[PDB]
């Protein structure tokens, strides 16, 4: 799976990059549809959070992502996505 | 020789026409490539009455299409048997009909009449004995309404000793999906009262109330509508087409079923038809073609057959059965239920017989009645279209092509005269 | 054939206009760039396209749109999105300085010097079209551009092409939440063009959707996005009778004459289902009567306005994807026998049906799921008395003591002009109420 | 059920073939005609475009006639199957059926396929790992 | 970012990085499509060796970047401005 | 083929001629008599050779063996109309 | 027996290249001129469009006139270019210049010494002449100059020879000129007095038929030229091959000139269809005579509804009887006899020829004086007197040799014929 992790991580730094530029906070948007607090939301929702941020990414790009974090364990994508406040080199 | 020319007006009428022209196709053995491929001699002794001869052998439809709209024109075309149809005969405009009676009658419909005219006048010249011109419409549209009483005025005229059949799609509440039924249909009733020698109403509501009972179907699409519209479309022409004991066409009908000259509108009627599960139960025999005949749920019309009285009747029985055994139904019937019958017109019923049946099928019957319950339908009609003219709703867009509100008025007193004719007909006694 | 030009007045009609253009390029399958590629196919009847886009040399497929407004950030944000390969250079207008939320600005001083151009754009999308059917415009007549310069193109354009159809699209005020104070001034100045100048214009205020949002789409916080989302969904319902075969076909005059009884009277709310929620798996396909009976709820309406303190008019129903007539049928008479609605007693039908056989397409990541088949409402009904009310006692409230109006009186508008406006309005309520009237 | 499984897996996805219509010695003035035969998987229904719209939303019969769907008794609708049952199974082409290099019989004329698109390709290997024919002239 | 291909890219169809350097196929495109100009293979292979140094000849007619390895920002491109000033200029 | 050239339908008339100044509702045979008066009836002019053919061959034997005046009808329509 | 072509202007090249283009198709000639045709009746009348050379090529009796040799050129360059004579290309250095002055005076009359040289030669080397056809444009400089200069000395030199001319007149939707008045004022009285029979073709007509009957989408020159060499070869049919009842190109003028003002025709061809919908049409002599006397039809832009038929003729070619082509004529004159002349019953000859044209079965080529012909003069006479009121662009004619009394001359010319054709139509018995 190394072309997978590859484009992965490709589209991981353009969102980085895309999130960076924006200083967009993106927990409220994907745990809106975490109605239960259980860190998992499924593709739909996760293309819903994406498309409403303007993340500069495709359907097939962003099922990609919703199957790489498989539901969709949206607090890791976003740590991983990153923020001034939210971000692995945060803790 | 004798022959009928038949004309598409509206998308309803299209559509109507081409599942016509489906079902003629198939009783004559032409595919879509336009040759014959008939296992009988019958179907060629007589293919001239709908169908002209071209240069290679194949067989064209004498149909004329008319629509302000290319949109039905292309769907027609793209249809199985669009092929057959003369490219030339596919007159249509850039502008929709915009749903208006004065669009398709007097500024949209008259620039178009001469091309349509001139298309009739040609395929009426290359025809060997006119007899009649059948029309397919809808009188709720735009341009099957207005453009269609514009095209059987002008025709009359041009050809006053031919017979004129109308097959007028009359909405009903139950399918109401517009808002200028009133209006449509008044401006057009008082066009056909003068226009066409024998008008035949057609009911959404009632064929799909036979969708519904009569054949048990839960999804049905327009194919079998307007199958269940070309069933009778094609078996008034049966007498026309093939030989029968007792032979007939549409001026025989006509003759015996208009008493009085604007008395002729007609609801139609199919047997048999039966659900596929009761198919093979039932047994078919002219009594069931009659007690299904003489029943309103197999009547193409949401009117009630017991509140009016049958003037005149017409049964087109298609197949090898016996004449002495249809007349005596027929009579049966009369005596049975003489008031649903007039008694100052004895021998309210027309039998003609027809040797070849419609193929897949033993034995048929097509009816035409010119009942006293089109009244109800009338009423109903104007009803609306005082309540729609009073208050004025929805005039301004008529009064723009040109129209005047005395041409609704005169509607309105020709739909009432209409009217009070069945009315007085119904209880006049002897 | 069947072509129809649509224009996007305001920042509001531009987004409107990118939300409705960024459907209909993947419903007909072509791409931003502008092409349709060879590898799969959409869309069966060809020419459909025709009416939103035209063809060109090369192959591709250029928008009949004129994104005009007098401020650059949203046409610039369109000229650097994945539009810009699909939209022409011109017939993207982009001012200068913004016409400052003032009706008298945008209409007397700063729209003066960009409606030629305008009506340049305008002309030489229309020559290419041999049978356009119709101008559709998008705006918001509470701001500024979208009122004072949609008002003058609005007049320009029936002066100038005579009788053709025009549906406005209109966001107008909400009547708890608003964006500007000056709003109730633009919304009342813009109903001379809304009247005298436009076919059949339709409502497409936000807390609708929101509201719509909040309780069928499952989001807490939905936006802008969503609601031009909504209303490009709605756009492209009504457009499809047109542009994909159905059993029932109707068109932009089919539906008007139908829809308008008076030439006044030509405001019409609109309700659109089913919208479900594609947050929601394990969604039943909904049938025909539900999606009616969801639609003529209050619900699921894209206008804050609730008919049961009015009563319907004439109600248009667009049924998009496999539809069954007796679906329908069945749906209308349970409808009528249902009391909780009243009609008109001069309009007893009162319904027209387009059927299209074209399910609705999803765009990517969008709150709207999958569905069979979706019906669209357009209604024209008396209970749209109680907006222009409340817009105008707004009005009325600002006004009695000269609020925001020195900034009207010096964009070179006249103080007697909203007093014209007001009595315009009250005419429109008045004849409401007598259409309205029992006979 | 089984309806809006398809629409949900095979709906609005569509399998595209390049034909040729030969005329020319059928009748006088006959022209080869470019057509698209394409066909909607959910529905399994073919159309035609002619490269104009050749054939519309309709289940093409494998004999090339019709004539039992208008049948006059309506025994060829069926209460829960959309498409006209003809009186005899299995009576319309699949995309089974469907290849490049198969002559169509088209309401009684030969269509003959020439080509696919790389998305029909895919979908044949992806669901019946059959490998279509390479195109011809 | 990226020439059209059967590929349905942001890449290819706008700048979605929204970053603010010209890689070799933006300059490529922008030459060609808005700045209405048409140069040669020898004239774009001079061009791209002048706007990047170290982008390999072999890469002049690539259709799709390698993200942003090789790009000029904005005071690369006002330095190139200034050499191709300096060539109307006189001599030094 | 003459059946379906056509559309002939004799089961009719050769039932109403089992069933004819009978009390019995069904027999399945039929006189040779009626038989060509069902023919004829239905308008299917044939040699008197060949009728007398048919007849032999349709016909039901009687128990002894040798053969009756009765034609069995009932396969002839089946073999001839499906 | 033989018709020689000359062929004046860029309109008449161009024209008669797709005339020979039609009459080498049919009569089987390569462009090599080498027969290649599969029957005998071709190389029975090959001589009278043909002549043949030492080694059996058969050259055209064709000569063509322009002051601009690019038309030549172009001619040379087409695909049966080769098979003309190289000494008939008969052009001059300097353009015709749009100007009847210099097309007809000076630079017309200064080269058409060698034009009656090469007619001459034709004439002589034609066994017995049959008659001469002109094929050009009223509207241009040298085809409507040089083409009336040469119509006038080949009268002067044969008084009793038939004279064909085709002119293509021009129409206010195709009007590409701004002196379409002053050269049709200049030519239509030349033609009058030195033409036995002139044959109207206008491009707008040619346009109209080519879209609402041809429904073609880009309707080049060349179908406009194909559609009309098949009238022009349809002329001469019955004299290139036998059938039941044949014409020669007198038959025409002698029962269709009643008068020797009224000698101004419009064109019709039949079956004309679109490619797809030949399938439809049933080849007939009805069919055949429908299109025939449609108005839309007429390949010259006219309306005969406006007007009343003076005389007709229908020139049928292939294999049909004699009884459909006579009775239909008489089934037309009977049901429209209020657009017929009435103290003139049977205006119509018919004339059957064996041989069709090839990819048909039977076809007919109408040759037809109505009045209606007279509307087109007279609005050509209103835009000639606008003109000319105001002295407009008469400098470039007066200054090349003209005088101011020979426009009044021609304009007055014009008003007889206009005034001839409107009382011949409201004549009563
Ligand atoms: N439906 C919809 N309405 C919007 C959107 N953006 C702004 N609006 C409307 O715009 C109104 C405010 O007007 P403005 O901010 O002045 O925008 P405008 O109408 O284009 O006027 P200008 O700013 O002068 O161009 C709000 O009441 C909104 O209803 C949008 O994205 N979608
Ligand atoms: N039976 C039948 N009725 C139809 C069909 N199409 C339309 N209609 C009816 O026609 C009415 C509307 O007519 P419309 O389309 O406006 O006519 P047009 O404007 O002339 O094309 C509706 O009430 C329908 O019930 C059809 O295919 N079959
Ligand atoms: N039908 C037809 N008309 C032509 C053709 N070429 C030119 N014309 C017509 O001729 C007119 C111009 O004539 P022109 O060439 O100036 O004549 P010239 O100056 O004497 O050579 C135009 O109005 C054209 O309509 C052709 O190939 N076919
Ligand atoms: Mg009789
Ligand atoms: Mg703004």
């Amino acid at each position: 799976d190394a072309e997978r992790a590859a484009q992965v991580a490709a589209i991981l730094s353009r969102v980085r990059h895309n999130v960076s530029v924006h200083n967009a906070l993106l927990m409220p948007f994907f745990a809106d549809f975490d109605r239960h607090h259980r860190g998992v939301i499924t593709s739909s929702q996760f293309a819903q959070a994406c498309v409403r941020h303007r993340l500069p990414l495709t359907e097939t790009e962003m099922h990609t992502l919703a199957s790489w974090y498989s539901g969709v364990r949206y607090l890791s994508f976003v740590r991983d996505v990153g923020c001034e406040e939210e971000s692995v080199q945060y803790a | 020789m004798r022959e009928i020319v038949s004309c598409q007006a509206g998308q309803c009428g299209n559509q109507i026409g081409s599942k016509f022209w489906e079902v003629i196709s198939d009783e004559h053995g032409v595919d879509p490539t336009g040759t014959y491929q008939g296992d009988s001699d019958l179907q060629l002794e007589r293919i001239n009455v709908y169908f002209d001869e071209s240069s290679g052998g194949r067989y064209v439809p004498r149909a004329v299409l008319m629509d302000l709209e290319p949109g039905t024109m292309d769907s027609v075309r793209a249809g199985p048997y669009g092929q057959l149809f003369r490219p030339d005969n596919f007159i249509f405009g850039q502008s929709g009909a915009g749903n208006n009676w004065a669009k398709g009658h007097y500024t949209e419909g008259a620039e178009l009449i001469d091309s349509v005219l001139d298309v009739c006048r040609k395929e009426a010249e290359s025809c060997d004995c006119l007899q009649g011109f059948q029309l397919s419409h809808s009188l709720g549209g735009g341009t099957g309404s207005g453009m269609g009483t514009l095209l059987i005025s002008k025709l009359r005229e041009e050809y006053p000793d031919r017979i004129m059949m109308t097959f007028s799609v009359i909405p009903s509440p139950r399918v109401s999906d517009t808002v200028v039924e009133p209006y449509n249909t008044t401006l057009s009733v008082h066009q056909l009262v003068e226009n066409s020698d024998e008008s035949m109403c057609i009911d959404n509501e009632a064929l799909y109330d036979i969708c519904f009972r009569t054949l048990k179907l839960t999804t049905p699409t327009f194919g079998d509508l307007n199958h269940l519209v070309a069933a009778v479309m094609s078996g008034v022409t049966c007498c026309l087409r093939f030989p029968g004991q007792l032979n007939s066409d549409l001026r025989k009908l006509a003759v015996n079923l208009v008493p009085f000259p604007r008395l002729h509108f007609f609801m139609m009627g199919f047997a048999p038809l039966t659900s596929r599960g009761s198919q093979q139960y039932r047994g078919l025999s002219v009594a069931e073609l009659t007690q299904q005949m003489f029943d309103a749920k197999n009547m193409m019309q949401a009117a009630d057959p017991r509140h009016g009285r049958y003037l005149t009747a017409s049964a087109l029985f298609r197949g090898r059965m016996s004449t002495k055994e249809v007349d005596e139904q027929m009579l049966n019937v009369q005596n049975k239920n003489s008031s649903y019958f007039i008694e100052w017109i004895p021998n309210n019923i027309k039998s003609s017989i027809c040797d070849i049946p419609p193929k897949g099928l033993k034995m048929s019957v097509t009816f035409i009645g010119n009942n006293t319950c089109i009244q109800e339908m009338f009423r109903r009609v104007g009803e609306q279209f005082t309540g729609m003219f009073r208050r004025k709703a929805f005039l301004h867009w008529y009064t723009g092509e040109g129209m005047d509100e005395m041409e609704f008025t005169e509607a309105e007193s020709n739909m009432n005269d209409l009217v009070s004719e069945y009315q007085q007909y119904q209880d006049a006694t002897v | 054939m069947r072509e129809a030009i649509c224009i996007h007045i305001g920042q509001a009609g531009c987004q409107v206009g990118n939300a409705c253009w960024e459907l209909f390029c993947l419903e007909h399958g072509i791409q931003p760039d502008g092409s349709m590629p060879s590898d799969k196919c959409i869309g069966v009847e060809d020419d459909a396209f025709n009416t939103f886009f035209s063809e060109t040399g090369a192959g591709k497929h250029v928008p009949r749109c004129l994104f005009l407004d007098l401020e650059p950030t949203v046409v610039d944000e369109v000229r650097t999105g994945t539009y810009r390969q699909l939209f022409n250079p011109e017939q993207l207008v982009s001012g200068k300085e913004d016409a400052a939320n003032n009706y008298a600005r945008g209409h007397y001083t700063i729209g003066k010097e960009i409606v030629d151009l305008a009506l340049d754009r305008i002309r030489k999308l229309a020559d290419n079209c041999t049978g356009l059917q119709g101008f559709m415009v998008f705006h918001a007549v509470g701001g500024g551009t979208g009122s004072g310069l949609g008002a003058l193109l609005l007049e320009r354009l029936s002066v100038d092409y005579g009788k053709k159809s025009k549906l406005g699209y209109t966001v107008y005020p909400s009547p708890q939440v608003s964006t500007a104070v000056v709003e109730p001034y633009n919304c009342v100045l813009s109903t001379h063009s809304l009247l005298e100048h436009t076919d059949v214009a339709t409502m497409l205020d936000n807390e609708a959707i929101y509201d719509l949002t909040r309780r069928s789409l499952d989001i807490e916080r939905p936006s802008y996005t969503n609601v031009n989302r909504l209303i490009g969904q709605v756009v492209s319902s009504l457009t499809a009778s047109l542009r994909f075969d159905g059993a029932l076909n109707v068109d932009l005059t089919e539906f008007q004459t139908n829809l308008v009884p008076y030439p006044r009277i030509h405001f019409v709310l609109t309700s659109y289902a089913p919208v479900v929620s594609a947050e929601k798996a394990y969604h039943e396909q909904l049938s025909v009567a539900d999606i009616t009976n969801s639609v003529f709820e209050p619900a699921g309406m894209l206008t804050k306005c609730d008919p049961r303190h009015g009563k319907y008019m004439s109600c248009c129903l667009m049924y998009r994807g496999d539809v069954v007539p007796k679906d329908v049928n069945a749906a209308i008479a349970t409808i009528k026998t249902k009391r909780t609605i009243q009609f008109v007693d001069w309009c007893p039908t009162g319904f027209k049906c387009g059927i299209n056989y074209q399910p609705p397409t999803v765009v990517p990541g969008g709150d709207l799921a999958k569905v069979q088949r979706a019906v669209c409402m357009i209604a024209n009904s008396t209970a749209i008395a109680e907006v222009f009310a409340r817009i105008d006692h707004k009005f009325d409230l600002m006004y009695s003591k000269r609020a925001f109006v020195h900034w009207y009186v010096g964009e070179g508008m006249e103080e007697g002009e909203f007093s014209e406006a007001r009595e315009d309005l009250a005419a429109l309520e008045k004849d409401y109420e007598e259409v309205g009237a029992e006979s | 059920v089984e309806h809006s499984v398809r629409f949900i897996r095979d709906g609005g996805k569509m399998l595209r073939f390049y034909g040729i219509l030969d005329e020319r010695d059928s009748f006088p003035g006959g022209m080869v005609r470019k057509l698209e035969v394409m066909l909607f998987v959910e529905d399994n229904s073919m159309a035609i475009l002619q490269r104009g719209l050749y054939l519309s939303r309709c289940w093409l019969p494998r004999s090339g006639s019709v004539a039992k769907a208008n049948e006059l008794t309506f025994a060829h609708r069926v209460n829960g199957q959309r498409e006209p049952d003809m009186g005899i199974p299995d009576a319309y082409y699949r995309d089974v059926d469907l290849d490049v290099g198969v002559t169509l019989n088209v309401f009684g004329r030969s269509v003959l396929l020439y080509d696919c698109d790389d998305y029909t390709r895919e979908f044949f290997m992806e669901r019946y790992g059959v490998s279509l024919r390479q195109p011809i002239d | 970012r990226a020439y059209r291909d059967r590929r349905d890219d942001l890449y290819s169809f706008t700048n979605p990085d929204r970053d603010t350097v010209i890689t070799p196929v933006q300059l490529r495109r922008c030459i060609v499509e808005i700045l209405t100009g048409t140069p040669t293979a020898e004239e774009m292979a001079c061009l791209l060796e002048f706007f990047f140094p170290h982008l390999p000849a072999e890469a002049y007619t690539q259709t799709r970047d390698n993200g942003t390895t090789y790009a000029v920002d904005l005071n690369e491109f006002q330095k190139r401005y200034y050499v191709m000033t300096k060539e109307t200029m006189l001599p030094d | 083929a003459l059946v379906q050239s056509n559309r002939i339908c004799l089961s009719p008339v050769l039932r109403d001629f089992d069933r004819v100044r009978k009390g019995i509702y069904e027999h399945r045979t039929c006189t040779r008599t009626r038989f060509a008066r069902g023919l004829a009836t239905q308008n299917i002019m044939l040699p008197p050779e060949q009728l007398q053919l048919l007849i032999r061959k349709y016909t039901v034997p009687n128990p002894d063996g040798s053969p009756s005046s009765e034609v069995n009808y009932y396969l002839f329509v089946q073999d001839v109309d499906p």
